[PDB]
RNA sequence: UCGCCUCCUAAAAGGUAACGGAGGCGCCCAAAGGUCCCCUCAGGCGGGACGGAAAUCCGCCGGAGAGCGCAAGGGUAGAAG
RNA sequence: CGCGGGGUGGAGCAGCCCGGUAGCUCGUCGGGCUCAUAACCCGAAGGUCGUCGGUUCAAAUCCGGCCCCCGCAACCA
RNA sequence: GGCGACACACGUGCUACAAUGCCCACUACAAAGCGAUGCCACCCGGCAACGGGGAGCUAAUCGCAAAAAGGUGGGCCCAGUUCGGAUUGGGGUCUGCAACCCGACCCCAUGAAGCCGGAAUCGCUAGUAAUCGCGGAUCAGCCAUGCCGCGGUGAAUACG
């Protein structure tokens, strides 16, 4: 962890803070999975990238301290046989 | 034993210091 | 009640995290009750002590100061 | 005698028998012993029904214990699952949640091995 | 004994509250509380009926009545069970002795249950009697914890002269039955 | 296949045939007997720890669909259970 | 059509009488020995008993139908 | 992003299954190497990791540093346990642009398998094998239990 910290990339942090006071909210693709999420991210739809493609993720209040790459997993599985 | 980080021996093994292996001398 | 075959059920005294229940009237007089809820610790007469829900409560708090 | 929940420890020691309670041990134990100023070297067999309620009232009230504790850890994980998060998937699928390596022994979290052909 | 605090409590302050609430032309129409039947089913003791009489000894201790023994209606394969054998104890208490036990249950037993965020309020049987069941017997005062060889719970059934659950609910609430709302 | 019991055939008394249609008996029970006293089912729905379609319990509905050692039939709780 | 026997893990056979309990050899799977394979050794998996009905508390097991298998018979004409 | 995937299968290892043992306290005896873009005594803060401060050293001259087992004292009393610390919950520290995937470390909680291991199979003949700690290279940090080395204590047994 960090603490004197709580790092979030500013690429999107613009468009987030902007989609609060604009009056409009819509679909935003980012590569930044290293960042943390919320508070002003909530209600917003963000497309993260797993290395393959941009994945939509709905954002709510219990997703708080979690990095963005948590809700966009990097692998494909479905078991073995 | 050497694997319990909650003891003197554990700490020594892992090479660390703490409540169970204070740095003092 | 058939005469024979029976616990006594004689007036008693009894205790808890509270004072007495003079009521008693049981077998085996003078018993020690560990703690009750009624007598109002532990749930009834809601203490709500130690209280939870702090998990959504926290992550939204330590967060935007940092 | 019994502390929070039912959980009756006995004989042994007082500081040791306290561990047998869920949510408690070592540190939390030797803590509540001088916080009630009770001798830890003593055996739970014998001690004043006073310092018993001294000792119970403290612990039961200080921090949360076996019943409501486990219920909370249960709820933490439920939260971690179904939020959809990656910590939560490895709970869903019963696989190890913090790093490690699944190509070989995850056995504690994986169950016993269930073999197949080559 | 005919005194018994809960009995008393029922007459002064439970009855009248009840009449104020639903309102009742007749003294009888206001619910009485009849029959708490305590039933232990034990498959546990099946081929061993020796274990049984220790459990019966136990009910007596907390009830003050010796229980009778239920024996198996029909014979059924999948879990053992000759149609002969004893399944469990069932003890009927009324009239004082129910009261002196329900008190003990309200003010001692149920408190001592691990967790217990309160009695389930859907177990009213729709014609207004209520049922619950318990996992361990050592939640009772008369039991010492060193006299338990093994855990066996029971089924408590409480019969009520109230025609509905609503009314029935009211009675037991007002008596002091902790409810999970 | 050969004696015995039950049902149909059998034509509303009895009886009535065919290498007609279908089943059973060659035992069993010292309690599964006598009597006096009591008790009343199967099923359905609701409720109750381990109890699940079904172990036990509580509530209501349930005129007999249960039970009557075993086949069927007649009978039967106002008992034969 | 007739009488007798049968049908059970992948293969081949027990178990059915006498209700409650599925076993044996081989094969298959995982490991070992060997440079390696075979042999050999240590472990494991694998079945609802042709099927539909009925009997019983309970059916591979007792009773009935049907479907296959094998065996015997079909003479005087 | 992946090389870190997990129904499984093998090699090399680490930690154990305890009483010749575990824990806490006090008390000793090494060697070899590293370090002034670093090693950091010492004072404070903090349970602690660590953080403030801050002196000495281009280093037989200051620092890493406590060696550990051992010793002494006391505790545990044969228990899946004061054994064993895998898994998981919450709280943090540091590096780093950044620790979701994938870091190491501290604390509270959690305490799993494990009661010496089937067929089989490895090393070692002496200051060796066991066992105990210590340093370095790479390196921001670290998944090191690895590897190259250093010393402490120190067996057994070879008919053939
Ligand atoms: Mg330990
Ligand atoms: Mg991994
Ligand atoms: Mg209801
Ligand atoms: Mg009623
Ligand atoms: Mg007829
Ligand atoms: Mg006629
Ligand atoms: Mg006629
Ligand atoms: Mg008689
Ligand atoms: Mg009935
Ligand atoms: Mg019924
Ligand atoms: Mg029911
Ligand atoms: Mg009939
Ligand atoms: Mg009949
Ligand atoms: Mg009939
Ligand atoms: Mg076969
Ligand atoms: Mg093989
Ligand atoms: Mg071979
Ligand atoms: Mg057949
Ligand atoms: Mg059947
Ligand atoms: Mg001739
Ligand atoms: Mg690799
Ligand atoms: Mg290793
Ligand atoms: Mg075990
Ligand atoms: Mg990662
Ligand atoms: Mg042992
Ligand atoms: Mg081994
Ligand atoms: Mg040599
Ligand atoms: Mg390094
Ligand atoms: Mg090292």
């Amino acid at each position: 962890s960090l603490k004197k910290g709580v790092f979030v990339d500013d690429h999107l942090l613009e468009k987030v803070l902007e989609l609060n006071a604009k009056g409009e909210k819509r679909l935003i693709k980012t590569w930044s999975r290293r960042s943390t999420i919320v508070p002003e991210m909530v209600g917003h739809t963000i497309a993260v990238y797993n290395g393959k493609q941009h994945v939509p993720v709905y954002i709510t209040e219990n997703m708080v301290g979690h990095k963005l790459g948590e809700f966009a997993p990097t692998r494909t599985y479905r078991g073995h046989g | 034993g050497k694997g319990d980080r909650r003891t003197r021996r554990g700490k020594i093994w892992r090479g660390t210091y703490g409540k169970y292996r204070p740095r003092k001398k | 009640m058939k005469e024979g075959i029976h616990p006594k059920l004689v007036p008693a005294r009894i205790i808890c995290g509270c004072g007495n229940v003079i009521e008693t009237y049981s077998t085996k007089p003078e018993i020690y009750v560990e703690v009750c809820s009624k007598c109002h610790p532990f749930y009834t007469g809601q203490q709500r002590f130690v209280d939870t829900e702090g998990r959504v409560e926290r992550f939204q708090r330590r967060y935007g100061d940092s | 005698a019994r502390i929070a929940g039912v959980e009756i420890p006995r004989n042994k020691r007082v500081d040791v028998a306290l561990t047998y309670i869920y949510g408690i041990g070592k540190a939390r134990a030797k803590e509540a012993l001088e916080k009630t100023g009770i001798n830890p070297a003593t055996r739970v067999k014998d001690l004043t029904e006073a310092e018993v309620v001294r000792l119970r009232e403290y612990v039961e009230n200080t921090w949360k214990l076996e019943g409501e504790l486990r219920a909370e850890v249960a709820a933490n994980i439920k939260r971690l699952m179904d939020i959809g998060c990656y910590r939560g998937l490895r709970h869903r699928r019963g696989l190890p949640v913090r790093g490690q390596r699944t190509r070989t022994n995850a056995r504690t979290r994986k169950g016993p091995r269930k073999t197949v052909a080559a | 004994p005919l005194d018994v605090a809960l009995k008393r409590k029922y007459y002064e302050e439970v009855r009248p509250e009840l009449i104020r609430r639903f309102g009742y032309q007749n003294v009888w129409e206001v619910p009485r509380l009849e029959k708490v039947v305590i039933n232990q089913g034990l498959g546990e003791a099946k081929e061993d009926a020796r274990i049984l009489e220790k459990a019966a000894q136990e009910l007596a201790l907390i009830t003050g009545q010796k229980p009778a023994v239920t024996r198996a209606k029909k014979s059924i394969s999948n879990f053992k069970l000759r149609k002969g054998m004893p399944i469990g104890l069932r003890v009927t208490l009324r009239r004082d002795r129910m009261w002196i036990f329900l008190e003990k249950l309200l003010n001692v037993a149920l408190p001592r249950i691990r967790d217990f965020r309160g009695l389930n309020p859907n177990s009213f049987d729709g014609r207004g009697n209520y049922n619950l069941g318990l996992r361990e017997q050592l939640i009772f005062p008369e039991i010492t914890y060193d006299m338990v060889d093994a855990l066996r719970g029971m089924d408590i059934a409480v019969v009520t002269t109230a025609e509905t659950d609503e009314e029935a609910r009211a009675l037991l609430e007002l008596l002091g039955f902790p409810f999970r709302k």
